[PDB]
């Protein structure tokens, strides 16, 4: 099982970026996709999660109107506009096969 | 460990007749030896007490299940895992009995225990959380229970496989809940999801040659035991939609699986 994060980086508050993670080893459009986060001295915290389509998708409260889950099932990858950012969302973020990050990869890094 | 492999392989194909003897005799034979108060006999009893729920003898096997828990809370510890799994039995029963309110605390008991020993992403973890979210369901708390279901899938999906028989279980049981809530649209995404899987484990990916049921359902209305409830559901569905030709379709494709909802219990 393979899972790679990018799209991160330094934005002003209120800005956007857009999380991709690309999949490999295992049938990803048989599984349900989940986005965590990592402040620096805090633990890891559950974003979204998006089933093997499209039509249920699940944010954290804080994330709620900010943030959309989508994946491309041909493409093997799975998306998370993180639109009108906060500081508060400045985390490390992972894409994973559960809740707690299980089979993460090295993430991405999002400074506001 | 012998004995009790073939106490549940009678139990398994419901023949009670070899079971239950079987069961009361190795109960007297280890009560003589170490006496009552032992892990062993908890463990007959526990064998027991389930043999008699499915035999709807439900005030014996509450019962038992009691006093198979009162002996491994002794013996065993008040947090072992062993008394966990009781706990998830006495929930399961006083559940499937409507006794909700009083079921709750014992689920969430054995979740505590069960996170503490086997950490917070176990399928048996899992299992429960299945459980305690079915338990409030049953009780309108709905605020918690699409989470619990959200976990216990992530956790059953990433452990196990996703063709394993608790994913659809899972999936089937956050649908009763979104029906609760008027969700039809989100419970029929369930359904099409586990009907979906389904059709690929026997002939892979879905093209324009390889389409499941429901596609076919849904055309003609414009011109695993697991799965067999969701065809029921998917079916019982479209009939309330009124779609009686997609309806139809799936009612005589579950008849034809066999050779609305239903509350599927994890222990």
């Amino acid at each position: 099982v393979q899972l790679q994060e990018s799209g991160g980086g330094l934005v002003q508050p209120g800005g956007s970026l857009r999380l991709s993670c690309a999949a490999s080893g295992f049938a990803f459009s048989s599984y349900w996709m989940y986005w965590v986060r990592q402040a620096p001295e805090k633990g890891l915290e559950w974003v979204s999660t998006i089933n093997t389509g499209g039509g249920i998708t699940y944010y954290k409260d804080s994330v709620k109107g900010r943030f959309t889950v989508s994946r491309d099932n041909a493409k093997n990858t799975l998306y998370l506009q993180m639109n009108s950012l906060k500081p508060e969302d400045a985390a490390q973020y992972y894409c994973a096969t559960d809740m707690s990050g299980t089979y993460r990869g090295q993430g991405t890094q999002v400074t506001v | 460990r012998t004995l009790h492999n073939l106490v549940i392989q009678y139990a398994s194909q419901g023949r009670y007749e070899v079971a239950v003897p079987l069961c009361k005799q190795a109960l007297e034979d280890l009560e003589k030896t170490s006496g009552h108060d032992h892990p062993d006999v908890a463990t007959m009893l526990n064998i027991l007490a389930l043999v008699y729920r499915d035999q709807n003898k439900y005030k014996d096997a509450a019962n038992l299940l009691n006093d198979a828990l009162a002996i491994r809370e002794k013996t065993l510890g008040r947090d072992h895992p062993a008394v966990a799994a009781t706990l998830n039995n006495l929930a399961v029963l006083y559940g499937k009995r409507g006794k909700y309110k009083e079921a709750e605390p014992l689920c969430k008991r054995a979740l505590e225990i069960r996170e503490k020993v086997l950490g917070k992403d176990h399928p048996d973890v899992a299992k429960q959380l299945n459980n305690l979210a079915l338990l409030c369901q049953n009780q309108g708390k709905y605020e918690e229970v699409e989470y619990y279901y959200q976990r216990a899938l992530g956790i059953y999906q990433t452990k196990l496989g996703p063709d394993d028989p608790n994913v659809a279980k899972t999936k089937n049981n956050l649908a009763s809940c979104y029906l609760k809530q008027g969700k039809f649209k989100q419970a029929e995404t369930l359904y099409k999801e586990i009907l979906t899987r389904a059709h690929e484990r026997e002939f892979g990916s879905v093209d324009d040659e390889n389409k499941p049921i429901w596609m076919h359902a849904e055309e003609r209305e414009e011109c695993s035991p697991t799965v067999t409830t969701t065809l029921k559901n998917l079916g019982a569905l479209y009939r309330r939609q009124g779609k009686f030709e997609a309806a139809e379709t799936l009612e005589e494709a579950a008849m034809r699986s066999r050779k609305p909802t239903e509350d599927i219990y994890l222990e």
